[PDB]
């Protein structure tokens, strides 16, 4: 149950959320064959924000290195424990 | 109003997301302007995209291995082959091609689209008026008109990878600063507007229409003021130029109280305590960005530029110095008087304006 | 992949609105398809949604403090056992 709470905590989740909302507005506009510029510009800037957050996620690897050094920590602890 | 709104939305979408520089996006852009386009394989490594219209042919060489544009060539089907599509840089032996630069130096197609829209305008509206010839020669006629009128302005073609006739002044550091850009624009207001060829005659020292039979319809010669940008905006007396010649009036839309900073400076008591400011303007100040200088209005270029230069050197500096926290300072449309100490007018030389500002700064500091 | 397809379809929308309503409707349906698969792919994977900032610093601090206390106790053991 806490998983979804953690997922909602990171910004890019909200980013995909309002990106979906903006495309929903755009499709509603084109359904009414009345394309509103503000919806499209909101869509493009939200997409750009998505893409910058896509870069920001990548520099990931730090957590992975922390994970391997954590495994090193507990394996050293177990070794010294059996010692 | 639906078509005008749709065209305005299409222009907005074209400007807001110009697309990435790819062969497919360049082809789609050319097709969106009604240009005929074909792709040829010159080699296993090189493809050419050739695009054509009535007069213009543009070859774009694409390196398939590098994912990059290698070359761009413009060819005219006019009897005039001398159209300058290179940037005018003083002291570089390599004339840098505007079209190639717009596809290699920029992150997007916006620079290329603007330059292509300009070439397409000349193509569509050239017939017996050849606008490629006339626009090239016009830069020489304006340069001569300034020499004959003793105007200290430099004329360059094609500045910063953009088509246009650029009018430059010497700035305080001897650096050239653009004052205005002259170019052709579609006349949205009157498709029947006759645009004639005007030549500057060395003999008469005037603009002359040699061939009243040589006209194009639905085009205007536009003078755009290049703001270095609210304090860097140029303001004109409302009666300085006929309202029919004003293409773009910056309407301060009715929800932000930006008077000219000049008029707010007649209303706001936050002055240098040494100066009593007196307003002697008879007219309202309006912000004008674009002028129609077509036909008989080519004489106005020198008057508009003198005002723009006087406004930058005198008015804007007087305002900057008065606005930084008793002598009477009278400010009018064409003259400024500091009590009995110093005066300058719009018809004085630039050297008189500089001396007035130096003396004014020494008193206000 | 949905990102480049979204980009491209976005651009032929903004380049050619003068296409007949058939193309506009079909292309908008295509974008709705791509974002539908986008939201699905977001949905099944918890790890990405977690990916989708001081905690990393706190983990680094705890790792370095446990490392230094391990080094100190090992130095003490080395000093004591050599007798």
């Amino acid at each position: 149950t806490n998983s979804e709470d953690k997922l909602s905590k990171v910004q890019l989740y909200e980013d995909l959320c309002r990106y979906e909302d903006t495309l929903s507005k755009l499709v509603e506009s084109v359904d009414r064959f009345k394309p509103n510029l503000d919806i499209a510009k909101d869509l493009i800037r939200t997409d750009e924000a998505l893409f910058e957050n896509v870069k920001l996620l990548a520099e990931d690897n730090i957590y992975r290195n922390l994970q391997k050094i954590d495994k090193d920590s507990e394996e050293l602890d177990s070794k010294t424990r059996k010692i | 109003s639906y078509v005008e709104t749709l065209d305005s939305m299409i222009e907005l979408f074209k400007d807001y997301k110009p697309g990435s520089i790819t062969l497919e996006n360049i082809t789609r852009l050319c097709q969106t302007l009604g240009l005929e386009s074909f792709t040829e394989e010159l080699s296993n490594e090189l493809s050419r995209l050739s695009t054509a219209s009535k007069i213009i042919v543009i070859d774009v060489d694409y390196n398939k291995k590098q994912d990059r544009i290698q070359d761009v060539k413009l060819v005219l089907a006019s009897n005039f082959d001398n159209f300058d599509y290179f940037n005018q840089r003083d002291g570089e032996h390599e004339k840098s091609n505007i079209l190639l630069n717009s596809l290699t130096k920029y992150p997007d197609l916006k620079a290329f689209h603007n330059n292509l829209k300009f070439l397409y305008l000349l193509d569509a509206y050239s017939h017996k008026l050849d606008l490629f010839k006339y626009f090239t020669e016009l830069s020489h006629y304006i340069r001569q008109c300034f020499q004959d009128n003793c105007c200290d302005f430099k004329v360059r073609t094609n500045l910063n990878d953009k088509f246009g006739i650029y009018i430059l002044t010497q700035g305080i550091n001897g650096k050239e600063v653009p004052l205005a850009k002259i170019y052709l624009e579609e006349n949205k207001s009157d498709s029947q507007y006759r645009f004639y060829e005007y030549i500057y005659s060395q003999e008469t020292k005037s603009w002359i229409n040699e061939s009243a039979e040589n006209f194009s319809n639905g085009i205007s010669l536009v003078m755009e003021i290049v703001a270095n940008a609210y304090t860097d905006l140029i303001w004109f007396p409302e009666d300085f130029i006929s309202p029919e010649l004003i293409i773009d009036k910056v309407t301060c839309s009715s929800n932000s109280s930006s008077s000219p900073p000049i008029i707010d400076l007649f209303s706001n008591n936050n002055y240098n305590s040494r100066i009593q400011l007196m307003n002697d303007f008879t007219t309202k100040l309006i912000n004008i960005k674009k002028f129609d200088i077509s036909n008989d209005n080519l004489d106005l270029i020198s008057e508009i530029l003198k005002w723009v230069q006087w406004s930058r050197i005198v008015l804007q500096n007087v305002f900057k110095l008065v606005s930084t926290p008793v002598l009477q300072l009278i400010v009018s449309e064409d003259h400024i008087i500091l009590d009995t100490i110093s005066e300058c007018n719009l018809y004085d030389d630039v050297k008189c304006w500089s001396k007035f500002i130096e003396k004014f700064q020494d008193i206000v500091s | 992949e949905f990102i480049p397809h979204i980009f491209y379809s976005l651009h032929q929308i903004r380049k050619d609105p003068n296409n007949l309503s058939n193309q506009l409707e079909t292309l908008t349906g295509s974008i709705r398809h791509r974002l539908k698969l986008c939201k699905s792919l977001i949905s099944e994977n918890e790890d990405t949604k977690d990916l989708l900032p001081s905690e990393w610093q706190d983990i680094i601090h705890q790792r370095e403090q446990e490392l230094q206390i391990k080094r100190d106790v090992l130095d003490d053991l080395y000093r004591k056992l050599q007798r």
